DNA sequence: AGAAATATTAATTTCTTAATATTATCCTAAGCAAGGTCGTATAATGTGTGCAGTCTGACGCGGCG
DNA sequence: CGCCGCGTCAGACTCGTAGGATTATACGACCTTGCTTAGGATAATATTAAGAAATTAATATTTCT
């Protein structure tokens, strides 16, 4: 099985097909530990934002690849600020202390 | 080089710093479009960056000084 | 966009209104025929935004042009549809209700703030009894419960003068009415006056909560919800499935209840209902909100039509399935495939096969861009058409785009960082990934169905990382130990062993060859056998001073095969590396020598060449396995029958009554084990050497060429145990309770088992199989806990400039030197200057990296104790330094700054465990080698028998050598006869101490008389008087084995002379009275005086069972959790003199009085403890008083930090080393560092008296305050040891803490604390999708640090 | 004669207005099916979750002597 | 001082993965609402004059060639 791009789930906005092109490979916690061990921060960052959740990021970086420019413009994963909304709906004021 | 990057590591002294410098130079050669300092030899820009760092042709100070030289010359071309 | 920190507080109702875009007023979701969002409903388009991009509902304003406008017909705003996912609503609750998280938490925060028992709050909230909000009358006080009839009465006397209410209105009034400054100051002033410990801790809770609410900016009222926020609809979707049915997130149902009930309440207050009905409605409203916020924590969980419980809000951000663990730390990933793996034996170490179809699908956008660039497709739309049609130019473009593009291969479970390695693809025609054989061992991958995931690094930094950090040719040294992990595994090792072997007389026996090349020519020509002894000239090279290879040639006496193999060996290595049998150990060690002498590149090339030549010559052999290769010893039948006759004889000795049942068992199990070992010896003698070979006509036995023996001997596959089960009898099995089945399986696999023998075998088979199944989960949990403790530890400096650290010595447990100094010191950095046996002769200016050269240099001399900088003793604050760590084991040099050592250590410790979790007489001191003697921790006197008495239990015997290197350490029991003394030149094979294996004696140190006092007959013994010689049945036992009759009977024997008064131990005035220990037999009755050194009380010991020590995984888990060790070995808390006090109130009193110090300090110790200390004796701090496992907390508190870290390192090491698993000590040291992270304050002048603190904060304060800011207004600390799970939960960052355990509790605490975290740990930055401050992200994140410096 | 430059009819865009006829909003009145609420007087007056299989081990902690 | 017994909550990890929870259920009658006919008045709006003039593309001299 293989996948470059396809379906994306509804709530979390993260890879999950299955009909023809199946969902992407899960990159679990243990593999995050392995990349943290190697010291590879950029591979990790792209496997969190632009390969999985960062919507503007995922499409912008597909465009960048097609152009022949291999560069990443990462934002914030969808699952994080979905979490922010879910914590906020428990009447708990969690925010992001901007600069 | 292609198989082992030991020589680049001894030339910079840090795996992580080597990755950062090589990525900066490869970005220069891929998007910035400037010509390599070693022969192409049918390699991807990443490997040319590593090969250049192997020969001591590219060090973080060298990248800084070339960038500053070109920027100051452009600012001179402003006037 | 960029933010810096994340702040949690409590949501003021005005703030919940501020978030909201409109009030939800109805429980209506969508229409049933139009399926369009209804006004004011849960999905309203006015509130939560439009349903389609730039369209109102009524379609009046329906294009981009009219963006931003609010269509007056329908109220919708013309904007993107994504804002259904970001806009929130709010339900205006018609009666305040309690937030369940801040009420039903284990430490209720409403109940602490108010100081009202949770039961009383539950009674008020459930509308069950009133409470006095405030009373002008004096008889009624605030927070005083008034039951219904009691309320009626109280209303009768006064009425308006007192305000009493019911429910959350009352509780909100109470919270709103208290003043935080006043209770703060009152509690502070009355904490000191009556400082009872339980009261002190309760008041500490109260106070800290009150300053939390004063400083955080929160207010207490906000605990009670009056406006309830509503999640955006896209996060609780109601979406149509294929069949026409819809699918809804459970929150909708939960939300519906609230609104329904809320609406009913809004109606009842208008109809002026009987207040019983209004009360019930408010109860149900509270229950519905509670089920919304946390269904579980709510006593009864609301279930839907499925009848399984609904999933509340708190159930989505919590657990393994929550957002944190499942969608925020580990995600599904694009550009990733997976497939079955197979061997590519033609590959090179940096290469992986990759199916053409899989690579085409993974690299698709790259191909699109390249096709557009070449002009082959000036259209992306037609490029897709070309890729789908699979033109023959697509394949050329693919081979062009895949060159130099590394791809990460992964195999789950990823136990350690070498489980995800970046290869460089080679396109192959197939559907199975092809893996290089040498890299299987790191993956734990075998080819019987395993599957590997393929990930494509997209960006350019990711490509350089996968090439420079992960590339398979960089990872040839393990990060746990330094040993290589490119070990030639099993077929290659049998090939090397078959080629580098020899024979007595074979083709080409003793001819001379001009080099290796014509050795190969002779073998290929068929003129000489692969292994036939021969003289070959070879020219080996050697790296002399200045790293120059000097060529020296000679005429070696080798075989043909070894000469052939020398051609693949790199220049710089000796021929000795090839002139041997070359099993697995030899091959791995020659790879080690190649790495150490030459470097990484020659080692990679050498590993590939070894693989190719091993595979090639293994195939040339014809190595098979026939049923005749397993030879039963021709003398196995007689051994079996001999054991049969012996068990028959012992049966006849059991029937005759001569032996007992338990004794028959051990004896018969012993004779079966003996017969088993004899059969094992017989087979291994019939295998290993049975080959008789002709030499000049005469026989000459050599090592065998049996297929199975070679496969066992080379180390390829199997061991003597498996061979034993194949040919010899397969030993004794165990019943499912551990009981070794009496009779053993006497058959083997060449003859096949019986029905019963097979059935018995099955018990152990399933035991082991289920154990393996259930052992992985425990190891996974241990690894997870370790990682979450050690996450944020990264090398952060070059040199903290620290003073000395740990003191490093070989672990010699008796005869066995468990671990030597070279393996305990290699790579570390010296704590300070080290001197040779000639004093003041130095090799190190206080710190130098001890690599192989220095280790050999210090093995030239006899140094056996080196001071080493260790992580536990680093001065660096928010991490460690590059020296106090040592050597980066995988890279083999000093460790790079900014590496994540915490994760490395956690994975190094947790990776094993998955693979190995898990007579006894002890006669006397049988010294095994010649050397001197040194005695430790004993202060005795020379006896009248010519030997030395034994004053104490801590008699440490230390065997030394003629070179000053201790080789044996023993502990002789207190009162065990010792033959020789100190300083003697003692040769081995002798016993220096004396005691029977079933004798742990205690000796009179002078001539002793027996006085019948306190061994009083009737209350602890029964008098059975015997003759004048001094016999009896008297048994004296320790306190743990004293009956209830003997309260004033102290078990002892007062040693007095023939004069009658107390004779003295030589050197004391305190009367000689050895309170004899447990399991002790004493025979002397009144009228008996024995020698000065003749025993009173011997303690028999048999050590039956041989399984009485915990081990395996639970032992390591227990060590790291730092749990309480059942009954603990009590220590001596303060140095001084101890005496006794009040007798057996249940516990004796031990009063410790220093020569000059805190004299009135005492302790209470139960009647289960035999005191090594006497009635009154002078002891030093941190000394054993009672015996048992040591609680590590005490070890840290009394002995030094180095002491507790040594204890933990040694214990967990012993557990590993027992299983043949080696893990360098730095990993356990760093985890121990992360345990010792908090301190409890002693003094004051800077902060509070004792409350928990981070020791780095305290050290920074003392580095700021007790510097020239103040002489000493600072505060000292008591260093605290903390279990891994507790320490990982006592993190200063609430996102890391909330991520993995007790999410609800951590988040509730952070809310009432008004906390904020600044995103410094790796986990925090993984969550918010940033660059971790380790490795490559370090340079980035320090930029942010410097920009934080300048605003 | 074979182009090679010229004068004529002649076939032809290009605006332009008006125009001219067609056609398509629009908008409000009205109408019809659908959706929401009330109103019922023999008498009727307390409960179902219909259970639940001791996980689990510390551990918090509230007691608890 | 030293338990001691109540709840209580997360227990490692990658792949696919069919069927899924009954009970028992009234008629009018306004009243409103949400969508459909419908009927001309204009209003665009596509086309038609028209001519006139302007090229402009051919026709037919006649002069070179």
């Amino acid at each position: 099985h293989a996948r470059s791009t396809g379906s994306y789930s509804l709530v979390t906005q993260q890879p999950l097909g299955g009909k023809a092109q199946f969902g992407g490979q899960r990159f679990g916690e243990m593999e995050v530990w392995a990349l943290e061990a190697y010291g590879a921060a950029y591979t990790l960052q792209e496997m969190l934002t632009v390969k999985s959740d960062d919507v503007n990021g995922r499409t912008k970086m597909y465009k960048n690849i097609v152009d022949g420019n291999h560069q990443m413009e990462p934002g914030m994963p969808e699952s994080f600020n979905v979490l922010l909304k879910e914590i906020r709906s428990l009447g708990i004021n969690i925010e992001l202390e901007d600069e | 080089a292609r198989v082992t990057v030991q020589d680049a590591v001894e030339k910079i002294g840090n795996r992580f710093d080597l990755v950062l410098v090589a990525a900066r130079r490869a970005r220069q050669m891929q998007v910035g479009g400037k010509d390599p300092l070693v022969p192409e030899e049918n390699d991807k820009t990443t490997v040319i960056a590593l090969r250049e760092i192997e020969e001591g042709l590219i060090n973080n100070q060298i990248l800084d000084v070339r960038e500053r030289q070109e920027q100051q010359e452009q600012e001179a071309a402003e006037l | 966009e960029e933010f810096d920190a994340i702040k949690i507080a409590l949501a003021s109702p005005d703030m919940i209104r501020s978030w909201s875009f409109g009030e939800v007023k109805k429980p209506e979701t969508i229409n049933y025929r139009t399926f369009k969002p209804e006004r004011d409903g849960l999905f309203c388009a006015r509130i939560f935004g439009p349903v389609k991009d730039y369209e109102c509902l009524c379609g009046k304003y329906k294009r981009l042009k009219h963006r931003g406008v609010i269509c007056e017909k329908c109220g919708v705003e013309v904007t993107q549809t994504k804002v259904r996912r970001e806009r929130m609503g709010h339900i205006e609750l018609a009666s305040p209700t309690a937030h369940i998280w801040f009420l039903k938490s284990l430490p209720s925060r409403i109940g602490l703030l108010l100081d009202m028992p949770l039961r009383d709050i539950e009674r008020v909230l459930y509308f069950e009894s009133y409470v006095v909000i405030e009373g002008g009358m004096t008889n009624l006080e605030r927070q005083q419960i008034l039951t219904e009839e009691q309320y009626l009465d109280a209303l009768e006397e006064f009425g308006d003068e007192f305000d009493a209410k019911m429910g959350a209105e009352a509780i909100q009034a109470l919270l709103k009415s208290m003043d935080l400054e006043q209770e703060c100051e009152q509690l502070r002033e009355e904490l000191n006056e009556t400082n009872s410990e339980t009261k002190r801790k309760k008041l500490t809770k109260r106070i800290k909560l009150l300053e939390a609410f004063v400083q955080s900016g929160n207010k207490p009222e906000w605990m009670i919800l009056t406006v309830l926020p509503v999640l955006p609809p896209d996060l609780r979707p109601l979406v149509p499935l294929d069949g026409g049915r819809f699918a809804t997130s459970d929150l909708n149902d939960l939300y519906r209840r609230v609104i329904n009930r809320n609406n009913r309440l809004k109606r009842l207050l208008d109809l002026a209902a009987p207040d019983i009905i209004v009360r019930n409605e408010k109860r149900m409203l509270q229950e519905a909100v509670d089920a919304l916020l946390d269904n579980g924590r709510r006593g009864r969980a609301i279930t839907g039509s499925n009848k399984r419980p609904l999933k509340s809000l708190a159930d989505m951000i919590k657990g393994k399935q929550g957002r944190f663990r499942q969608n925020l730390l580990g995600k599904r990933v694009d550009y990733s495939g997976r497939s079955v793996i197979t061997v590519g034996p033609y590959l090179r170490l940096h290469q992986c096969g990759l199916p053409k179809k899989m690579a085409l699908e993974l690299f698709k956008p790259f191909i699109y861009g390249k096709l557009e660039l070449r002009g082959l497709a000036t259209t992306i739309k037609a490029a897709k058409k070309m890729v789908e049609r699979e033109e023959a130019v697509v394949w050329d473009i693919l081979d062009e785009v895949i060159r130099e593009h590394p791809v990460l291969l992964n195999r789950a479970p990823t136990l350690h960082r070498l489980g995800i390695q970046a290869f460089e693809p080679v396109l192959i025609e197939g559907k199975a990934i092809q893996l290089h054989p040498l890299v299987c061992a790191a993956y734990n991958a075998d080819f019987d169905g395993d599957q590997m995931a393929v990930h494509v690094p997209l960006t350019l930094e990711a490509q350089l990382e996968a090439r420079a950090l992960m590339m398979s040719t960089n990872n040839i040294l393990s990060p746990a130990n330094g040993e290589p992990i490119i070990v030639p595994s099993q077929d290659v090792v049998l090939g090397l062993y078959y080629m580098t072997r020899d024979c007595v007389n074979a083709k080409g026996e003793g001819m001379v060859l001009t080099g290796p090349k014509e050795a190969e020519r002779l073998y290929r020509s068929g003129l000489a056998s692969l292994h036939a002894r021969v003289k070959v000239r070879i020219t080996e090279y050697e790296k002399d001073a200045n790293g120059e290879l000097v060529a020296k040639t000679s005429l070696k006496d080798t075989t043909v095969g070894r000469a052939i193999l020398w051609m693949i060996v790199p220049k710089g290595l000796p021929y000795s590396i090839v002139n041997q049998a070359l099993g697995k150990k030899a091959i791995s060690k020659m790879l080690n020598t190649c790495y150490r002498i030459l470097g990484l590149k020659p080692t990679v090339i050498f590993a590939d060449q070894i693989m190719y030549t091993g595979f090639a010559y293994a195939a040339r052999s014809g190595a098979s396995v026939g049923i005749d290769d397993m030879v039963i010893p021709e003398k196995k039948h007689e051994i079996i029958s001999e054991a049969e006759a012996e068990v028959a004889e012992i049966q006849e000795q059991f029937q005759s009554g001569l032996v007992t049942a338990g004794e028959r068992y051990n004896k018969v199990i012993d004779i079966w084990a003996a017969a088993n070992d004899r059969v094992s010896k017989a087979m291994m003698d019939n295998l290993q050497t049975e080959t008789v070979i002709n030499r000049d006509g005469q026989e000459e036995k050599q090592v065998s060429f049996n297929s199975i023996y070679m496969m066992a001997d080379s180390g390829a596959r199997g061991s003597a145990a498996q061979i034993r089960q194949l040919a010899g009898m397969r030993g004794l099995m165990a019943k499912p309770d551990g009981s070794i089945i009496e009779t053993p399986i006497t058959a083997n696999f060449r003859e096949g088992l019986n029905v019963l023998q097979y059935f018995i075998s099955t018990h152990g088979a399933r035991k082991g199989l289920a154990d393996t199944a259930l052992k992985t989960a425990n190891s996974g949990y241990l690894t997870r806990r370790l990682v979450d403790v050690a996450q944020d530890l990264v090398v952060t400096e070059d040199d903290c400039g620290t003073h000395e650290g740990i003191m490093m010595t070989p672990v010699i447990e008796g005869g066995d030197v468990k671990e030597p100094l070279r393996d305990r010191v290699l790579g570390r950095v010296t704590a300070e200057d080290v001197l040779k046996p000639g004093t003041a002769d130095i090799l190190v200016p206080r710190n130098t990296l001890l690599h192989e050269q220095w280790c050999d240099l210090l093995e030239e001399n006899s140094v056996d104790a080196v001071k080493v900088r260790s992580v536990v003793s680093c001065d660096t604050d928010f991490g460690v330094c590059a020296h106090c760590y040592g050597r980066d084991l995988a890279r083999g040099h000093i460790i790079n700054k900014g590496e994540a050592i915490g994760v490395i250590a956690a994975q190094s410790i947790g990776e094993p465990g998955t693979q190995l979790t898990m007579a006894a007489a002890e006669s006397s001191i049988q010294v095994k080698n010649k050397g001197s003697i040194k005695l430790s921790n004993v202060k005795s006197v020379v006896n009248s028998s010519g030997k030395l008495v034994i004053t104490s239990r801590n008699t440490e015997l230390k065997l030394i050598d003629e070179f000053g290197r201790t080789k044996e350490s023993y502990k002789v029991p207190y009162g065990a006869v010792l033959a020789k003394g100190d300083g003697e030149q003692v040769a081995g094979g002798e016993t220096v101490a004396n005691w029977d294996p079933h004798t742990m004696p205690v000796i009179t140190e002078v001539s002793g008389f027996v006085r019948f006092t306190d061994m009083i007959d009737g209350q602890t013994i029964t008098r059975q008087t015997d003759e004048l010689t001094g016999l009896s049945s008297l048994v004296v036992l320790d306190s743990a084995e004293r009956t209830a009759g003997g309260k004033d009977l102290r078990p002892a024997l007062k040693i007095v002379d023939a004069q009658g008064n107390d004779v003295l131990i030589p050197g004391t005035d305190m009367p000689a009275q050895y309170f004899l220990p447990g399991k002790a037999i004493v025979q002397l009755e009144d009228g008996v005086q024995i020698s000065s050194g003749d025993t009173l009380a011997r303690i028999p010991q048999e050590s039956g069972g041989t399984k009485d020590i915990t081990g395996g995984l639970p032992r390591v888990a227990d060590l790291f959790e730092a749990r309480r060790p059942k009954e603990p070995a009590i220590l001596a808390e303060i140095s001084g003199i101890v005496s006794f006090g009040k007798e057996t109130k249940g516990k004796r009193r031990l009063v410790i009085t220093p020569v000059d110090g805190s004299d009135p300090y005492e302790e209470m110790i139960p009647k289960w403890r035999q005191l090594n200390v006497f009635e009154g004796e002078r002891v030093e701090r941190g000394d054993v008083i009672s015996d048992g496992p040591e609680a590590p907390h005490d070890i840290l508190r009394l002995r030094g930090v180095h002491a507790v870290t040594r204890y933990i390192v040694n214990e967990v090491q012993d557990v590993y080393r027992l299983q043949g698993v080696k893990i360098n000590d730095k990993h356990i040291e760093v985890i121990v560092r992360q345990m010792l992270r908090k301190a409890t304050i002693v003094n004051a002048g800077s902060s509070d008296f004792l409350e928990g603190e981070q020791v780095e904060y305290s050290r920074v304060k003392i580095a700021n305050r007790e510097l020239e800011a103040n002489g000493k207004v600072g505060a000292t600390y008591s260093r605290d040891l903390l279990g891994i799970t507790k320490a990982s939960l006592a993190t200063e960052s609430f996102i890391s803490a909330a991520s993995f355990q007790e999410t609800t509790r951590v988040l509730t605490e952070a809310a009432v604390a008004g906390k904020r975290d600044e995103l410094r740990g790796l986990k925090e930055n993984v969550i918010v999708g940033r660059l971790i401050p380790a490795g490559t992200g370090y340079a980035y994140h320090q930029d942010r640090m410097r920009r934080r410096a300048a605003g």
